[PDB]
């Protein structure tokens, strides 16, 4: 966004096994992170891992105990005068050196079979 | 001076029980209830330590051993659900490490004849009243503070109430390789079992997983002298010792 | 300077006229004038009357006294003529948490451990009541009621009560008229103050409740002309 | 390198605020928020220490400083009633010792002109809207998270909303012997006040007694450049530091 713009954004993590918050209130009672907009642009937050049943379930289900991260406006975005539009955020992800990968699988992802040779 | 049994103040938090007759102790195995699952992660610790405020002696409701009685069964980490700061830590977090200390006491006069068997059974899977390829849907399993109450309280859809198969398919006199102690009214009136934590996963949800069933069952029937009441009370108290939880600086609110 | 002129102890330690009153003694009942200001009087001490209408003590938040009530009693009925023949006056400092008399010939003038003095009319008597405070300082300016429970009265906060002065006459014989004026001068010793507080704008409208009065006139003054002075 | 203002991680429990512009600090008086009211009673201590888990930065709702705005007033120990573990310790116990740290932040761009006055007033007794021999019945006093909200929200039966007399009979520019700091949008955007505990009784109920009113008031009106929004936000966060409670091993449950 612009240099002369400010905003407070609460972003909150809730651990796996907990129902995620419904508003800025319930997120603030969570492990709330502000790291506001107006003087600081790059916000990094580590995501601690917690062992469930000894590892993470890697079969396709839509269970809701995988972790939950979400963000809320703590205040309204203060745009610069005659801005007249939208500003955006950019979100990255990676793994800390604590990462671990244990067994290997077949990796279909498309139910793969092509035997085309030239 | 004379008899000097260990009846002094075991006061612990809000709990000041100190009711011990023949205060001999049988622990489950050679392992004591121990806190630390490991040393460290080579890091500064904010490890959840509720042993300052979880180690109370949470007693239960008293249950009346009549002559026509068969037994009582509580699922131990889920018996203390709707009660204490331990229950609110149980719903409040998810995963926890909980070693227990169970003190079953039976008031009995000198004139009452009978014997009891207390037994602590790890991972006691249940046998259904259907007895087929279906069991209880875990509504009838662990009522909490009320137990399964095997004594002539038969029902439909859930577990069986057969006491010889002890909801397990096993046999009654064969049950003693589990930790146990006999309450003989000639000798003692109470029993203590010291339960360390037991699970193949070091940290686990107690809302989902029933670690221990506790059974108190009359092997020999109670013969009161006639003209007295045909009923004796059983009081069971749980002191969760060296208890640990996982959800540090994480949990906000879940209501249920 | 380390001179006791502008310090706190000199500031509040002056003696001021509080609680002008006027009593007499007539008979047991006699003529029907018994209850209001005759035959006795209770004050229920409170510096809220005329410490310049609660100002210098209201400038601070937390104080601690050591009071010296100097009771000046005088015979309003011509002392020059008579009306003073051994007119012994009885004062009495009823401490907080003790029953108050409501009659001249009542049991709690002579009861146990209630500090009562006797002096000639037209003479004085000097006290030193120590710091009788429930809190460690006198909460002259307090936010809060007494309980969310039964709740004693209201946020007047009479919980940090100071005392209750009682004045009466030990004499007899209705055939005549006398009248006695009693005027007590409080003086605070060893005054320790805390937490300075901004002064009030108006003279007050209530005791205990920090209410500012309605219908106000401008407490501050307009410029004589414009921002241009002289 | 260059400007190095104290903007590093003030992380504290669940709170990771670290939003500091010109991070200068004004404490109320020479006294810091200090735990110990005494040494001991020459006895073994189980003294209630919740500072491990009360010292979070409990923020508030944000409030919009318009041009037509007058001020906001929260009763500080009773603003945090329906929230946090601090509020549940407040109803859960009765008496507690609580020093506070209040960080009022106002988002403002470079182009906004105005000044604010934050002020911490100990034992701020209120003046009524009746203005007679009656005040508020302590329903309209401390709504909690919403404040008295002096900005043109007039009502009946409770406190006055007159800002020059600041519900006190005092005067606006005369108010500064209380601890205070001016938020000047030329210079700063935030303000911090460090509040030690203040009461004539060393331990006191915060459900009954309102220790501190916190006021943020605009002395100079906000003139935004035209074509921008005529509103600026105020965010206030409270970190109760060195906080102590009394009801050790005593309190079971009181619901309200």
């Amino acid at each position: 966004g612009p240099a002369l713009s400010s905003a407070k954004l609460i972003l909150a993590y809730t651990p796996p096994g907990a129902r995620g918050p419904q508003d800025r209130r319930e997120a603030m009672l969570g492990t709330h992170v502000v790291w506001d907009i107006g003087l600081q642009s790059t916000i990094v937050m580590t995501i601690p891992w917690t062992s469930g049943v000894q590892f993470r379930y890697t079969d396709p289900d839509t269970y809701t105990s995988a972790g939950f991260l979400s963000c809320w406006y703590q205040t309204s975005l203060i745009l610069p005068p005659e801005t007249t539009g939208q500003v955006y955020l950019l979100s990255f992800i990676s793994a800390c050196p604590d990462f671990k990968l244990r067994l290997m699988k077949d990796t279909q992802t498309i139910s793969q079979t092509v035997a085309l040779t030239e | 001076c004379g008899y000097s049994d260990r009846v002094q103040q075991i006061t612990l938090g809000n709990s000041t029980i100190t009711t011990q007759e023949a205060a001999n102790a049988v622990v489950c195995y050679a392992e004591w209830p121990e806190y630390l699952p490991d040393v460290d992660a080579s890091d500064v610790n904010k490890t959840s330590k509720p042993d300052t405020s979880v180690c109370r002696f949470y007693t239960l409701d008293s249950k009346t051993w009549t002559t026509g009685s068969k037994g009582w069964c509580w699922k131990l980490p889920d018996a203390l659900k709707d009660m204490g700061v331990f229950g609110q830590n149980m719903f409040f977090h998810s995963l926890g490490r909980s070693g227990y200390t169970v003190h079953v006491q039976c008031n009995a006069t000198k004139f009452h004849s009978g014997c009891l068997l207390v037994v602590v059974i790890p991972e006691h899977q249940l046998a259904s009243h259907e007895g087929g390829n279906v069991s209880v849907k875990y509504t009838f399993t662990h009522p909490g503070e009320r137990g399964i109450d095997l004594s002539s309280a038969n029902e439909v859809g859930g577990p069986v109430k057969d006491v010889l198969y002890n909801m397990n398919g096993t046999l009654l006199g064969n049950l003693l390789i589990f930790p146990h102690q006999f309450i003989n009214l000639r000798t003692n009136n109470t029993a203590t079992i010291v339960i360390p934590y037991i699970n193949s996963v070091p940290i686990d949800s107690m809302t989902r997983h029933n670690n221990v069933s506790l059974m108190v069952i009359p092997i020999a029937p109670l013969t009161v002298p006639t003209g007295a009441t045909p009923s004796l009370p059983i009081t069971v108290t749980i002191a969760p010792m060296c208890t640990e939880f996982s959800g540090i600086r994480s949990k906000s609110i879940v209501p249920q | 300077f380390n001179g006791s002129e502008t310090d706190v102890e000199c500031f509040l330690g002056r003696a001021a006229c509080v609680h002008v009153t006027e009593i007499q003694n007539k008979d047991a009942t006699g003529i029907d004038n018994h209850r209001e200001a005759k035959l006795f009087n209770d004050w229920k001490i409170n510096l809220s009357s005329l410490v310049q209408l609660r100002k210098k003590l209201e400038l601070f938040t937390y104080v601690r006294f050591d009071s010296e009530y100097t009771i000046l009693a005088t015979a309003s009925q011509p002392d020059s003529a008579n009306y003073s023949s051994n007119l012994v006056v009885q004062a009495m400092y009823v401490p907080p948490g003790a029953p108050n008399p409501k009659e001249w010939d009542d049991y709690t003038w002579q009861s146990a451990s209630n500090p009562s003095v006797f002096f000639k009319v037209g003479d004085t008597s000097r006290f030193s009541v120590p710091y009788v405070g429930l809190a460690s300082a006198y909460n002259c300016f307090y936010d809060g009621y007494s309980h969310d429970d039964a709740e004693t009265q209201y946020g007047i906060t009479v919980l940090n009560h100071m005392g209750s002065m009682a004045f009466r006459i030990v004499n007899e014989h209705d055939e005549h008229k006398t009248l006695v004026k009693i005027r007590v001068y409080h003086r605070a010793k060893h005054v320790e103050a805390w937490i300075p507080r901004a002064p009030r704008a108006l003279p007050y409208t209530s005791i205990g409740r920090t209410n500012y009065p309605k219908n106000t006139e401008p407490v501050i003054k307009k410029r004589k002309g414009d921002i241009k002075s002289y």
